[PDB]
DNA sequence: TCGAGAATCCCGGTGCCGAGGCCGCTCAATTGGTCGTAGACAGCTCTAGCACCGCTTAAACGCACGTACGCGCTGTCCCCCGCGTTTTAACCGCCAAGGGGATTACTCCCTAGTCTCCAGGCACGTGTCAGATATATACATCCGA
DNA sequence: TCGGATGTATATATCTGACACGTGCCTGGAGACTAGGGAGTAATCCCCTTGGCGGTTAAAACGCGGGGGACAGCGCGTACGTGCGTTTAAGCGGTGCTAGAGCTGTCTACGACCAATTGAGCGGCCTCGGCACCGGGATTCTCGA
C-alpha cells in the first residue's frame, strides 16, 4: 500500500493553489452568510451578483494576506505549525486588533 | 586613487588590471567556431554550420539590407546628432585593432 | 471655420485631451484649471498605462496565450518593484497570488 | 439606454501600440479602467491640495509635476516627468 | 441562522494553502471564522450605509467597492 | 584565403561586382595571444572601457603626453599651427606613413586630424565634434586658471579633464540612452543609481562591438550644410557621403565647423524600417576614393561577426530571456512580418544561423526607442555595467563635491555647442530630439551658463 | 550595594512612561536632519519648528517601533530583543 | 559628516525603555540608525519637494507636517 | 499683522461651559486646533465624496449625517447624530 | 435693519456656523451648499470638542492640576476606545506613552 | 542507488462563446471672440535664521564583574496528516413573477449673487497667580543575612 | 525575614512668565431682494432578483493508523546589565549680521463663458477563432528495498 509521508501532500497542495486564481469558498454559503450578516443591519435586502461576488474576492484575498503574515510568525518562533496566538499577532502588529 | 590613470590600472583595487586598455574582450557566451578553436564559419569551402550550409555575408547584403535610395523615410523625432553622439561614444568605448 | 484637430493630436497622445479637461473642470478640484494641466495628466496616465499593458503582455506571452487576463496584469504589477510600491494597498480580482513557499518548509 | 463612457478605446490603441498581436479580455479591461481612474483621481487630488496650500485658485502644470513628483515612486516617477513634459511642449509648438 | 458554518475546514485549509501554509493546528479554524465575520460585519455595514444614502433597496457593486476603498482596501474589477 | 585575410566572396549576379573572382578586402582582428591554438582566440580592446572621454585624451601614456600643449602651464591641449576656424582652435595635423586624408584631394595636401582615436577623421562631423571637445577642454582650462591663478599646468589639465568626462557621462546617460531603449527597457536595465559596486565587470563585452553597430541604419546618404540663417550654405549644399569619407580638407577648406554642426542639429536622420534596412552610399560606395573599390557595411558587419566566432541569433535571445524561434511561422510572429522571416529563412535556413547584427536590427523598435527587445537587452546591461563598475563615476561620492554636483547636472550639448563656437541659434531640450527648424530652436541667451564657481579653492 | 539585573531596567521602564520630553539630544538631531536634507538641496535653512515636529514625529515612530518589536521578542518567548525582530515587525507593519 | 552617530546608544536605550523594553541586544543600536535613517530621509525628501513647489528657500514647519499627513502619520501641535 | 483665525475662542467657550474652574496651556489649544481642522476636512470630504457619488451637485444635511456616520465610531456617531439633528430642527424654529 | 443674530445663536451653539459656511463654500466641495449643512457640521464639531475636553479635564483634575497640557488630553485619548479609534494614526505632540509593562517582564 | 506507483505534464480533436470589427446617431469637443480678474513681476521692510563665543556641568564613554538568559541537545507523546468510505448539498439548467432601478415631465423652492452696515473677532498691552524649582523629610522597596 | 541602604513621593517657601482679560478697529457675516435652475414629485418600462424543482456528482464528514513536531527539562557559556571614574560637547546666556519671507501696487495675458458646427465615441449587431476541455501517452518525483 503506497502511502505518502506526512508534508509531502502538503507542500504539493501549496504549489497547486499557489498556482491558481479561483474562488476558494463555496458561493452558496458564502451568499447566505453575507445576507445573515447584512439582515441586522437592513431588512428586506436584495444583492446584485457583483455585489455577493465583490464581497467574496476581498474577503478571500484578505485571508490570504493574514495567512502569510501568521506563517512567517510561526516561522519567527522556531515552529510549522500555525496557531491562534501566531493570528493574533499578526493582527496586533498591523492595527487590526490594537 | 585620486585622478583616472590614463590606462584605465587600478580602477579596480580587487583586480587592477581588470578594465583597462589592451586586453581581452569578455565572453559573455562561449564562442563558436567552425573547427572549434580558431576557425570562422566559412573559412573552408563545404563545410555547414548546425546541419546547413554558411551563406554568404555580401548575398545577405545584397537582397535583404539592399532598398532603393528614393524610398528613404526621414525620422520625425530624432537628428543627425543622435547618430553623431552615437559614433562619438562608441569610439569612446571600444577599438578592435588588426594587423597592417 | 478650418477643420477641427484634436488636443490629443496636438500634444501626440492616444488618450484624450478634452475629456480629461472636462473631467478636472467639473470634478470640484480648483476654481480654474490651467490649458497645459490635462495634457501633463493625459501624458501621465498614457506612460503609465503602456508600462503595466507591456509588462503584462510579456507575461501573457511566457505563457504562450494571446489575450491579457487578470493573472497576467497581477504577474506584471507583483513581480516590478515601483509598481508593487504604487498598488500596494490594491486588490486585483482573480488575480491570484505570486507562487513563494519558505525554505523552512521545504524537505 | 444611455451613454457611460470609459477609458477602453484608448487603453486598446495603447496595447495595440505596445504589443500589436496581442488582445486582452473584458475583466482585464475593466481592471485597467479601474487603474487609470483611481491614479487620475489621486493625482488630481493632490494637485488640488497643492494649489489650496499655495493659496491659489487654479490647477496648472507645476501642480501635476509636483504631485506626479509626490506621488509616483522611485525612477518610475521621473520618467513619468519626462513624458508629461514632452506632451507640454508639442502642444505648445502646435 | 448558523451560516458561520458554511465557511468549512476544508476551505479554510485551502486558503491556508495559498497562503504557503503546511502544518495547520486544529483550533485555527474558529478563530479564522470570527475573523472573517468582523471583516465581513464591517465592510457590510459600510456599504448598507451607502445603500441607505442613495434611497435604494438593492446593494449596488459600487456600494461595496466604495465601502472597501473606505478602508484602504482598493478593489479593481468591478467597476 | 591566408591569414591574416578573410576576404568577402562575391556571390553571382552581383548588382556592382560583376567579376565573381573579385574579393571584397578584409582583415581578422589581432589576437589576444597569438602564437597557440589550444587557447580559443579573443580579441583585443585598444581602449579603455569607461565613459571617461578617452577619445580626446587618449588611451596610451605617449600619445596622451603628446596631445597636451607643452610649452606652457596652464595645462591645455595641442592645436592646429597652420589652420583656424575664424580664429578658433583646430584639431593638431597628424603624420602618418600612409595617410588616407591626402588620398581624397591631391591639391588641398591636407593631411589627418590627431585626436585620442585614429579614427577622428572619417567624416567631418566626427571632427567637428572632437573639434568641438577640444575648444570646450581649452575654454574650461583658460576660466579655471582665471578664477584660480595658484593652481599649476598639470592641476588644471586634469581638473578640466575630469569635468569634460563627467560632462559626457551627464549628457549620454541623460539624453542619449532614454531615446536609444525607450522608457521601458531604461527603466528595466538602467535603474537608479544606488552606490559603487566592485564586483561589477565593466569590461566591454565581444558581442557590444557588434551590437552597438545599429547607428549604421540611421546613417543619412547625404552630408548637410546651412548658412547663419540655417538655409542650404553654397556652394555644395548636400555633399554626397561617398565624397566626403576621410576628406578633413572639407573642414579647414570649406568655412570650418559651424556650418557641419548646424546641419547635424536641424536635419531629421534616417529611420530604421524593416524594408529599409541601410542606405546603398554606405552598402555600395564606402571609402570608395581610398580604397580600390567600394566597401560593404552591413556585409562587414556580418563578416566581422563571423570573425569573432560570436554565436547566432537564437543563442542571444535565451542569454537575454526572450522567445527563441524554431520555424518560418514563429520568426514571422516574433518580426511581426512574413515577407522578411521567409527572406531571413531562405538565406539561413534555421533562427540559429542569423547573424547577431541583421537579427538586431530586423526586429520591430520598441516603443519610444530605437532598437529591438534583443539589441535592448544587450546596450542597457553593458552600459549599466558600465555605470555601476566605475570608481570614478561623477554620482559616486567622493569624486565631486554637492555645489558641484549641483553645477554640473545644469550642462547641455547646446549649451556648449553656442558657447565654444560662432552659431547662436540652437535647439531646445534634448538636442537629440529635436530637428525643425525654426519650431525648435533658441537663441541660447536663456540657457544658463555652467557655474564655476564652485570649484574655487 | 548592587541591584540585581533587572531591576534598574524597570525603573527606567516606569520613569520614561510617565515623562513627556524627547529622549534625543537636539543638536545631533539637528545636525542629521540638515546632513540628510543636504542630499536634496543646497543651501537650505529650517524653521526651528520644522525640526522639532521631525523630532517629535521620529521619536513617537521609534517608540512604536520597539513596542511591536517587544511583543514580536516575547511572542518567541525571549525577554531581549534582537534585529530579526524588528525587521518581522517592519515586515509585518508593511514598511520593508 | 558621521551625524548618524549622534544618536547614541543611551538614547537608543532610552527610547526603548519607553517602549517597555527590558534587555536588548548589542546589535539593535546599528539597525535602529539605518531604520531612521529610512523614515527621515522619506519625510525630508517629501517636505523639501513642498518647500520647493513653493518658491521658498526655508523649510517651514506647515511642510513638514504636510509631509507627515502624506506618509499618513498625522501630528498635532504644529501649524493646523 | 495679517489677521490668523483660528478655534481658539470657541474651544475655550466650550471648555467653560464644560469645566468652570479649568483651564488650557497654548500647546493643548493648538493641539485642539488642528483636532477641530482635521475632522472637519475629514467630515467634508466624505460629504463632497457622497454627493459626486450620487450625481448631485448639493451638499445637504443629509450629507453630512451620512458622512458622520461613515467616519465616527460606535455610540460616538451615534450621539453626534442626534446633536446635529437637534440643532437644525431649532435653527428652522427661529 | 434689525438688530443682527448670529446664526450660531439661533441654533444654540458655541462653534461658528458662518464661518463654517464660508470654509465649506471656499473648500472646494460642492458647487453649493446647503443652508442646514454648516448647522449640522458645527454641532457635531462641537459634540466632539466638548467629549474630548470633558475627558481631558477629568484627567488634569485627577493628576491635581488645574490646567489641561497635551499630556493631559494624551491620556484622555488613549484611555477611550471610541476617541483611540477615531485618532488611531494621530501623533500628539509631548503627549508621552500609556504606561503598560508586559506581565512576562514582572519579577516572579 | 534502484524500481513501482502516482502525479503532473505535453500533444492532437472539437466545439463555442466572447472578443474584435462594422454601421448610425447624437452629444460632447472644437473654433472663433470678449472680458475681467488671478498671478507675475518689481520694490521694501523687518523678522528670524545662521554664525561665534565662553562656562558649567550633565551626558556620554570606556572598563571590569558576574549572573542570568539565549541556545543547543534529549525524550516523550499526542496531535495532525494521509487515505478510504459514505453522505450531503453545491452546482447546473430551465421557468415564472414581480419588485424596484432607471428614464422622462414639470414645476416649485432653494441657493447664488449684490449692496449695505455694523458688531464679532483679531492684534496688542498688562498683571497676577499656577506651576516650575530647591530643600528637607518620610515612606517604599529591594537585597542580603 | 528583620535590618540597612537607595530611591522616590510629599509638604513647604520663592520666583517668574504665560495665560486670562480689556480695548480699539477693521472686515466679514447678517439683512433685504431678485433670478434661474436643481431637485422633488409623479408616472411608465422592463430588467434582473428572488423563489422553485430535479438530477448528477464533486466535495464535505467520519474514522483510523502512525510518525514527526511541540513542548518540557537540563546544562553551558557568553554577553548584557550595573557601577565607577574620566572625557566631552550639549545647553544656556548674550551679540551681531543679513537673507529672505511677507506685504503693496500695477498691469497684462490667460482662463471662463458664450454661440455655432460636426465628428468621435458609444450602442447594437454579426462572426469566427482562441481557449477550455476531451482522449491518449511521457516524464518526473517519491517512498520502500
Ligand atoms: C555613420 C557612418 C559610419 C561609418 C562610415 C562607419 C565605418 C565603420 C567601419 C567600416 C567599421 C569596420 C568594423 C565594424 O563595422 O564594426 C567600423 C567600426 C565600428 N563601428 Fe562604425 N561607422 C559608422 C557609424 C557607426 C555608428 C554610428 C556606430 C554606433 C552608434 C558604429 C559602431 C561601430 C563599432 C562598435 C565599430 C567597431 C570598431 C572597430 O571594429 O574598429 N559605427 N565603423
Ligand atoms: C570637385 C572637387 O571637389 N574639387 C575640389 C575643389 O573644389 C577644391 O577647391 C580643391 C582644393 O581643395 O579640391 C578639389
Ligand atoms: C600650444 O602649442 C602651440 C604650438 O603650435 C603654441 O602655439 C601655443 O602657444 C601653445 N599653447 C599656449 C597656451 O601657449
Ligand atoms: C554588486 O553586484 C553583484 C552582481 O550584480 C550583486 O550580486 C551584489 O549584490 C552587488 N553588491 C552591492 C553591495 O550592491
Amino acid at each position: 500500500p503506497h502511502r505518502y509521508r506526512p508534508g509531502t501532500v502538503a507542500l504539493r497542495e501549496i504549489r497547486r493553489y499557489q498556482k491558481s486564481t479561483e474562488l476558494l469558498i463555496r458561493k452558496l454559503p458564502f451568499q447566505r452568510l453575507v445576507r445573515e450578516i447584512a439582515q441586522d443591519f437592513k431588512t428586506d435586502l436584495r444583492f446584485q451578483s457583483s455585489a455577493v461576488m465583490a464581497l467574496q474576492e476581498a474577503s478571500e484575498a484578505y485571508l490570504v494576506a493574514l495567512f502569510e503574515d501568521t506563517n512567517l510568525c510561526a516561522i519567527h518562533a522556531k515552529r510549522v505549525t500555525i496557531m491562534p496566538k501566531d493570528i493574533q499577532l499578526a493582527r496586533r502588529i498591523r492595527g487590526e486588533r490594537a | 586613487d585620486k585622478y583616472r590613470t590614463i590606462t584605465g590600472m587600478c580602477n579596480n583595487r580587487r583586480s587592477p588590471t581588470l578594465g583597462a586598455s589592451n586586453r581581452a574582450f569578455v565572453r559573455w557566451l562561449p564562442a563558436e567556431y567552425e573547427d572549434g578553436f580558431s576557425l570562422p564559419y566559412g573559412w573552408t569551402p563545404g563545410v555547414k554550420r548546425n546541419g546547413f550550409p554558411v551563406a554568404l555575408a555580401r548575398a545577405v547584403s545584397n537582397e535583404i539590407v539592399r532598398f532603393p535610395t528614393d524610398q528613404l523615410t526621414p525620422d520625425q523625432e530624432r537628428s543627425l546628432m543622435f547618430m553623431q553622439w552615437g559614433q562619438l561614444l562608441d569610439h569612446d568605448l571600444d577599438f578592435t585593432p588588426e594587423p597592417a | 471655420r478650418a477643420k477641427a484637430k484634436t488636443r490629443s493630436s496636438r500634444a501626440g497622445l492616444q488618450f484624450p485631451v478634452g475629456r480629461v479637461h472636462r473631467l478636472l473642470r467639473k470634478g470640484n478640484y480648483a476654481e480654474r484649471v490651467g490649458a497645459g494641466a490635462p495634457v501633463y495628466l493625459a501624458a501621465v496616465l498614457e506612460y503609465l498605462t503602456a508600462e503595466i499593458l507591456e509588462l503584462a503582455g510579456n507575461a501573457a506571452r511566457d505563457n504562450k496565450k494571446t489575450r491579457i487576463i487578470p493573472r497576467h496584469l497581477q504577474l506584471a504589477v507583483r513581480n516590478d518593484e515601483e509598481l508593487n510600491k504604487l498598488l500596494g494597498r490594491v486588490t486585483i480580482a482573480q488575480g491570484g497570488v505570486l507562487p513563494n513557499i519558505q525554505s523552512v518548509l521545504l524537505p | 439606454k444611455t451613454r457611460k463612457e470609459s477609458y477602453a478605446i484608448y487603453v486598446y490603441k495603447v496595447l495595440k501600440q505596445v504589443h500589436p498581436d496581442t488582445g486582452i479580455s473584458s475583466k482585464a479591461m475593466s481592471i485597467m479602467n479601474s487603474f487609470v481612474n483611481d491614479v487620475f483621481e489621486r493625482i488630481a487630488g493632490e494637485a488640488s491640495r497643492l494649489a489650496h496650500y499655495n493659496k491659489r485658485s487654479t490647477i496648472t502644470s507645476r501642480e501635476i509635476q509636483t504631485a506626479v513628483r509626490l506621488l509616483l515612486p522611485g525612477e518610475l516617477a521621473k520618467h513619468a516627468v519626462s513624458e508629461g513634459t514632452k506632451a507640454v511642449t508639442k502642444y505648445t509648438s502646435a | 441562522r448558523d451560516n458561520i458554518q458554511g465557511i468549512t475546514k476544508p476551505a479554510i485549509r485551502r486558503l491556508a494553502r495559498r497562503g504557503g501554509v503546511k502544518r495547520i493546528s486544529g483550533l485555527i479554524y474558529e478563530e479564522t471564522r470570527g475573523v472573517l465575520k468582523v471583516f465581513l460585519e464591517n465592510v457590510i455595514r459600510d456599504a448598507v450605509t451607502y445603500t441607505e444614502h442613495a434611497k435604494r433597496k438593492t446593494v449596488t457593486a459600487m456600494d461595496v467597492v466604495y465601502a472597501l476603498k473606505r478602508q484602504g482596501r482598493t478593489l479593481y474589477g468591478f467597476g | 584565403q591566408q591569414p591574416p585575410c578573410f576576404p568577402l566572396k562575391i556571390p553571382p549576379n552581383d548588382p556592382r561586382i560583376k567579376n565573381q573572382a573579385d574579393c571584397i578586402p578584409f582583415f581578422r582582428s589581432c589576437p589576444a595571444c597569438p602564437g597557440s591554438n589550444i587557447t580559443i582566440r579573443n580579441q583585443i580592446n585598444a581602449l579603455t572601457s569607461f565613459v571617461d572621454a578617452s577619445m580626446v585624451y587618449g588611451s596610451e601614456e605617449p600619445l596622451a603626453r603628446n596631445l597636451r600643449n607643452m610649452s606652457n602651464q596652464l595645462g591645455l591641449l595641442a592645436v592646429n599651427q597652420r589652420f583656424q576656424d575664424n580664429g578658433r582652435a583646430l584639431l593638431p595635423f597628424d603624420n602618418l606613413h600612409d595617410d588616407p586624408c591626402l588620398l581624397t584631394n591631391r591639391s588641398a595636401r591636407i593631411p589627418c586630424f590627431l585626436a585620442g582615436d585614429t579614427r577622428s577623421s572619417e567624416m567631418p562631423e566626427l571632427t567637428s565634434m572632437h573639434t568641438l571637445l577640444l575648444r570646450e577642454h581649452n575654454r574650461l582650462a583658460t576660466e579655471l586658471k582665471s578664477l584660480n591663478p595658484r593652481w599649476d599646468g598639470e592641476r588644471l589639465y586634469q581638473e578640466a579633464r575630469k569635468i569634460v568626462g563627467a560632462m559626457v557621462q551627464i549628457i549620454t546617460y541623460r539624453d542619449y540612452l532614454p531615446l536609444v531603449l525607450g522608457p521601458t527597457a531604461m527603466r528595466k536595465y538602467l535603474p537608479t543609481y544606488r552606490s559603487y559596486n566592485d564586483s561589477v565587470d565593466p569590461r566591454i563585452a565581444n558581442v557590444f562591438t557588434n551590437a552597438f553597430r545599429y547607428g549604421h541604419t540611421l546613417i543619412q546618404p547625404f552630408m548637410f550644410r546651412l548658412d547663419n540663417r540655417y538655409q542650404p550654405m553654397e556652394p555644395n549644399p548636400r555633399v554626397p557621403l561617398s565624397r566626403v569619407f576621410f576628406a578633413s580638407w572639407r573642414v579647414v577648406l570649406e568655412g570650418g565647423i559651424d556650418p557641419i554642426l548646424r546641419g547635424l542639429m536641424a536635419t531629421p536622420a534616417k529611420l530604421n524600417r524593416q524594408n529599409q534596412i541601410a542606405v546603398d552610399e554606405i552598402r555600395e560606395r564606402l571609402f570608395e576614393q581610398v580604397m580600390r573599390i567600394g566597401l560593404d557595411l552591413p556585409a562587414l558587419n556580418m563578416q566581422r561577426s563571423r570573425d569573432h566566432g560570436l554565436p547566432g541569433y537564437n543563442a542571444w535571445r535565451r542569454f537575454c530571456g526572450l522567445p527563441q524561434p524554431e520555424t518560418v511561422g514563429q520568426l514571422g510572429t516574433v518580426l511581426r512580418n512574413l515577407k522578411l522571416a521567409r527572406k531571413l529563412m531562405e538565406q539561413y535556413g534555421t533562427p540559429n544561423n542569423i547573424d547577431i547584427w541583421m537579427g538586431g536590427v530586423s526586429e520591430p523598435l520598441k516603443r519610444k526607442g530605437r532598437v529591438g527587445p534583443l539589441l535592448a537587452c544587450i546596450i542597457g546591461t553593458q552600459f549599466r555595467k558600465l555605470r555601476d563598475g566605475d570608481r570614478f563615476w561623477w554620482e559616486n561620492e567622493g569624486v565631486f563635491s554637492m555645489q558641484q554636483r549641483q553645477a554640473l547636472a545644469q550642462i547641455s550639448l547646446p549649451r556648449i555647442i553656442c558657447d565654444n563656437t560662432g552659431i547662436t541659434t540652437v535647439s531646445k531640450n534634448n538636442i537629440f530630439m529635436s530637428n525643425s527648424y525654426p519650431r525648435d530652436f533658441v537663441n541660447c541667451s536663456t540657457l544658463p551658463a555652467l557655474n564655476l564657481a564652485s570649484w574655487r579653492e
